[PDB]
């Protein structure tokens, strides 16, 4: 199945997401949309603890899922 | 406003710019929707016009609508 | 009820503003007109390269297109 | 739709692909789409040093932004035909 | 307009610039509303700094398509 | 929207830009674009003071609280 | 097209540099790549037993 629908499904899950730049940012994720902004709580970034954030689409280079993707989700 | 300002300076001495930071003057002959240029008579320049010519086209010269980044005029 | 960016521009019109690019390049001028796409039109503008270089200054109006527009300060 | 036209028209042809980060792969095309993607049956050689690191990779799938060049011969490519069909459009 | 404009050189010599300091000329056989070109009878002009000094590099294709992506300036020499 | 910009109006927000920079800034205006409107603004691409500034929503990279 | 590339092991090019071992189970028309089981191509090493790779990455895909 598709990224986008396994990441709606996953609502509520960890997974460290990654970015162009160079940052690593760990968080849990809240609410997801059609061109894949995240949303995530419990947020904490590394070369910074916060409550919330909100990440861009395109700006992602990928998301390190949990291993537990398919049992929770499918 | 911006379709305004385009209509206007049609047949024009025009200055320019595109991302790498050749400056382009010359003859504007047309211009549409997403800011793909045709100049004619054009000479470039590395920044400014005041700096060494690089090289000289007496034809119509074709500026593409990503690489532009804005067009003024003397 | 909140303040959009789109008035907030408009309001801006016919007063001295300074347009940062995403790129380290900024250019300060006069405010004339604007659209959805942020197509900003700038009249007299004067192009700076920070980190600061006076590039070139224009003597006309300047269609600065809305791809590379990062920030706008009105003053 | 022109220019994904003329890809279909290369329906198999072997060709070389430069890419973006410096990698050139020869290979038979096979599907073609919309983006200008390009699937290439059995891979060989072109360069040594920019040809990356594959060897049992037989099947690709190349991601049309990437692509820089598709080189062609001048006994592989439609030209005025091209043409024509830009005049017909806006 | 623009692209109405580039229809005169087509089927005739053109000096085309892209990303990346690479200068091609050829003849333009082709274009489209996102400006892809291919050139026949063309050659490849790469501008490469390497080791602190200038070196051209040059790759001889009797022809060649170019993506949009990549295409800055078309011209004629 | 994904995310609602009434808790996080008139608070410092701390905003990310593409081509290397970052804007801290007290969140006054927004819409559904996520362009924003910030006021009391401070770019650090060391430090760059701003007074009202107007951000943009098709280069925003990330966007936090503080 | 990436619908005989499912279920399938395959090796994946970005654009930055970096190559990828991995087993493809998901594609989209923007070319987002769900993976399972992900490894690095000269490295071998470990990243995670799943995860997702944005179509703006990918260079290369290849089948094996």
């Amino acid at each position: 199945m598709l990224p986008l629908y396994l990441l709606t499904n996953a609502k509520g899950q960890q997974m460290q997401i990654e970015l162009k730049n160079g940052e690593i940012i760990q968080g849990i994720l809240t609410n997801v949309d059609n061109w894949m902004n995240l949303t995530l709580s419990n947020v904490t970034e590394y070369s910074v603890k916060l409550n919330e954030i909100y990440i861009r689409g395109t700006f992602i280079k990928f998301i390190k899922l949990q291993d537990n993707i398919i049992d929770k989700v499918k | 406003v911006t379709t305004e300002f385009l209509s206007d300076i049609i047949g024009k001495t025009v200055n320019v710019k595109l991302a790498s930071g050749l400056l382009y003057s010359g003859r504007l002959e047309s211009i549409d929707g997403f800011m793909n240029v045709a100049l004619s008579s054009a000479t470039e320049h590395y920044e400014s016009n005041n700096n060494k010519l690089l090289n000289k086209f007496n034809s119509d010269v074709f500026l593409r609508g990503t690489q532009v980044m804005y067009i003024s005029e003397q | 009820p909140e303040i959009l960016p789109l008035e907030v521009i408009d309001k801006t019109i016919n007063q001295k503003v300074l347009i940062v690019l995403q790129s380290n390049r900024e250019f300060e001028g006069t405010l004339v007109g604007f659209d959805d796409f942020v197509n900003v039109i700038l009249e007299d503008a004067v192009e700076w390269l920070i980190d600061n270089e006076k590039v070139m200054q224009h003597h006309g109006r300047m269609l600065l297109s809305g791809n590379n527009i990062a920030i706008l300060v009105p003053g | 739709m022109l220019f994904f036209s003329f890809f279909k028209t290369l329906v198999d042809q072997e060709v070389v692909v430069e890419l973006k980060n410096d990698i050139e792969i020869k290979g038979t095309l096979q599907s073609v789409d919309q983006f200008l993607n390009l699937k290439l049956d059995n891979i060989s050689c072109t360069d040594e040093k920019k040809y990356p690191h594959l060897g049992s990779v037989r099947n690709i799938f190349i991601r049309g932004s990437t692509v820089r060049y598709v080189y062609l011969n001048k006994n592989m490519v439609d030209t005025n035909l091209l043409q024509d069909a830009t005049r017909r459009e806006v | 307009t623009p692209l109405d404009l580039l229809k005169l050189n087509l089927d005739e010599r053109v000096y085309i610039k892209l990303r990346g300091a690479r200068t091609l000329v050829g003849t333009l056989q082709a274009f489209d509303s996102h400006c892809n070109i291919v050139l026949s009878d063309a050659v490849e002009t790469i501008y490469q700094l390497n080791n602190e000094e200038l070196s051209e590099s040059e790759r001889r294709c009797e022809m060649v398509f170019i993506r949009g992506d990549t295409v800055t300036l078309i011209s004629t020499p | 929207a994904i995310l609602d910009l009434a808790k996080y109006k008139d608070s410092k927000i701390r905003v990310k830009l593409m081509g290397g920079k970052l804007v801290i800034g007290v969140l006054k205006g927004y819409d559904q674009l996520m362009n924003l409107v910030l006021d009391d603004t401070v770019e650090y691409m060391n430090a760059r003071k701003l007074g009202l500034t107007v951000i943009r929503g098709t280069i925003l990279v990330s966007l936090s609280s503080a | 097209t990436l619908k005989d590339y499912l279920n399938k092991r395959v090796v994946i090019i970005k654009v930055d540099g970096e190559c990828l071992i991995a087993s493809l189970n998901g594609f989209d028309k923007n070319t987002n790549l769900f993976i399972t089981n992900v490894f690095n191509r000269i490295s071998k090493e470990f990243i995670c037993k799943a995860q997702l790779l944005r179509g703006s990455e990918i260079a290369l895909v290849g089948l094996i």
